[PDB]
């Protein structure tokens, strides 16, 4: 039903993105095999694709010197990720991609290219190479993948335009996502945002170790003001409630944000100085932990169960369970990620006891220090796992297996969250800040579904 | 057997001690690794006469020097190392004992270590010594006896 010449000249909406990951994938497939049995194309070009019927799920979809041909390939692949562009030919010197063809950015193959287009026919990669590494997940989807400058490693992060809170004085930079980046005495370890639709302005708030809550808008940081909880370093921020390192958490009303220093409706207490509050989550009941216990809320800002975890150092090490929690996401079990540990429990929100663990060492030596880091929960059932070198691990909760261990382009991960920018993720490590699309392990699923029945049918061809 | 020793060395076996007459775990926890999280004093007296292994690592990759200065302790450390445990021991992370003593504020235990041969210039990927992991936690007191060792 047609040939790679029209849809690249008229049909422009329908080449979706994992459509276009679909032609390639099965050029290379073709590719591979003619070279496999020693035979040459020099011709390679999007008039010898001619797809049979383009849609994605689809078993087939477009079918067909040595190292010649992978440039042939590689110029190939340049017109398919930029839906157009008709002595430059074999010049070495074309432009990217996105900067002048103006095309969605799709890192690893904007690189792939470059990669195979070198001006050298003795090193550019084997059609084999290419096609392993064209098919993989991370190549995909990996929505956009930014870089930040030396020594400006970030801890803290929050979506809407991206803000990110980075020496020893408070400075946090605004991300847009273009791409130009850009307050206190102590440094930010951890902000989060607030709206109130009712006056159409947002309000973003910061927490700083010295306790001065900062209260600034998105649209300008002209408009300053300053809360009055101090008393410790804020750990967390939700929307607005507060967790300090005393324990102490202050609610806040939707409303109070704009008056300079206001008063937290109420200051609930948990603990001690030893045991900071630095989780919170939604579930209309709040959930989070301090210093090593559980609690509840209710809607009158009360707590209602107060559950203790350092019973689960009865299982794995008391090195880890002794710590505090770092983050908690909550769904109909309860998941928290404790201080320098590599274990990740489950804790049951009805019996009030463990249910089960999560060994993330477990998951990472089939495949660097495994100690966990953020936890992010996406829908209805898809788990995120980050770890203390560079590593991303995903989860499925009917089955608590992984799904694949994208690992990350940065030596480590700090901190990373659901976001809707198309619903997409926001990794960031040391600094790289990685975009990821929310269907990445449903996406593998079907991926890994298709290549095998494909495989299969080769086979039997 | 095995799994049942493991277990209790975590509660504290005391009395029930090991056969009188080093089996390691799926998850590859050893009596010594497991016992020296709890922080008893009966276990390394007990069970290092044996003839458990100094230096057993995990697949986190701990040797019993490294549980030591995480759950933080003196009499732990003070036996091992008169067994002769490698204070120069990397956890899969490149930590050292002195890296995680450094890491929680254990003068005694970085004094210790030192004076024993421990180094300053120990490494990760991550390319940080202890010092570094002192001065980051803010914990200024341990690098300042690092800094006059160095």
């Amino acid at each position: 039903k047609g040939s790679l010449d029209r849809l690249l000249q008229q049909d422009k909406a329908s080449l979706t993105r994992t459509l276009q990951h679909r032609i390639a994938l099965h050029v290379a497939d073709g590719l591979r095999y003619l070279h496999s049995a020693m035979i040459i194309y020099r011709d390679l070009k999007p008039h010898n694709v001619l797809l049979f019927t383009l849609y994605p799920n689809a078993a087939i979809i477009a079918k067909i010197n040595q190292q010649a041909d992978v440039y042939s390939f590689g110029l190939l692949l340049y017109d398919i990720l930029t839906t157009g562009g008709r002595e430059l030919e074999i010049q070495g010197k074309l432009p990217d991609p996105v900067k002048e063809y103006g095309c969605a950015p799709w890192p690893m193959v904007e690189k792939l290219i470059k990669q195979c287009l070198k001006e050298n026919p003795q090193e550019r990669p084997t059609s084999a190479q290419v096609f392993d590494i064209l098919n993989s997940a991370e190549l995909v989807c990996l929505t956009r993948r930014i870089l930040l400058p030396k020594n400006v490693i970030v801890e803290c992060m929050v979506a809407t335009s991206i803000w990110l809170g980075c020496t020893d004085r408070g400075q946090l930079s605004f991300l847009d996502l273009t791409e130009g980046y850009t307050v206190a005495d102590s440094r930010i370890l951890c902000l989060a945002l607030v709206h109130l639709p009712v006056e159409k302005e947002s309000w973003i708030v910061s927490g700083t170790q010295s306790g001065t809550l900062l209260v600034i808008n998105t649209e300008d940081g002209k408009k300053r003001h300053t809360l009055e909880k101090m008393t410790d370093s804020v750990t967390c921020l939700y929307c607005l409630l507060v967790g300090t390192a005393d324990g102490k958490l202050a609610i806040f009303e939707d409303k109070t944000v704009k008056l300079k220093g206001a008063a937290p409706l109420k200051i609930l207490n948990i603990g001690n100085v030893s045991t900071p509050l630095m989780c919170l989550s939604e579930s209309n009941v709040m959930w989070g932990g301090c210093g090593t216990k559980i609690f509840s809320f209710s809607n009158d800002f009360t707590i209602q169960k107060l559950i203790e975890t350092r019973t689960s150092q009865l299982f794995s090490y008391a090195a880890f369970s002794d710590s505090n929690i770092i983050t908690v996401v909550v769904d109909t079990a309860l998941y928290i990620a404790k201080q320098n540990s590599p274990v990740v429990e489950v804790w049951d929100k009805k019996t009030e006891k463990l249910c089960g663990l999560i060994d993330c060492v477990h998951f990472l030596r089939e495949v660097y220090s495994g100690r966990v880091k953020t936890l992010c929960l996406q829908k209805n059932t898809a788990l995120w796992i980050g770890t203390g070198g560079g590593h991303i691990l995903l989860l499925d909760l009917s089955t608590r297996r992984l799904i694949r261990v994208i690992y990350n382009f940065c030596n480590s991960v700090r901190v990373m969250m659901t976001a809707q920018l198309k619903n997409v993720m926001l990794v960031l490590g040391y600094s790289c800040l990685t975009v990821w699309d929310i269907n990445l392990p449903h996406e593998v699923q079907n991926l890994e579904k298709h290549i095998e029945v494909r495989k299969e049918l080769a086979e039997k061809m | 057997l095995g799994k049942k020793l493991l277990e209790a060395a975590r509660a504290g076996q005391d009395d029930e001690v090991r056969i009188l007459m080093n089996a390691t775990d799926e998850a590859g926890v050893t009596p010594l690794h497991l016992a020296a999280d709890s922080g008893h004093l009966e276990i390394v007296e007990v069970l290092l006469k044996t003839g458990a292994d100094v230096n057993a690592w995990d697949h986190y990759g701990f040797t019993p020097l490294h549980l030591a200065a995480h759950v933080g302790h003196l009499e732990i450390v003070e036996v091992l190392l008169k067994a002769g445990a490698d204070v120069n021991a990397q956890d899969h992370a490149g930590w050292t004992p002195l890296h995680l003593a450094a890491l929680y504020g254990h003068l005694e235990i970085v004094e210790v270590l030192l004076k024993h041969g421990a180094d300053v210039n120990a490494q990760d990927m991550w390319g940080e010594t202890p010092f570094d992991l002192a001065i980051d936690n803010g914990n200024e007191d341990i690098a300042e006896v690092l800094q006059k060792a160095a």
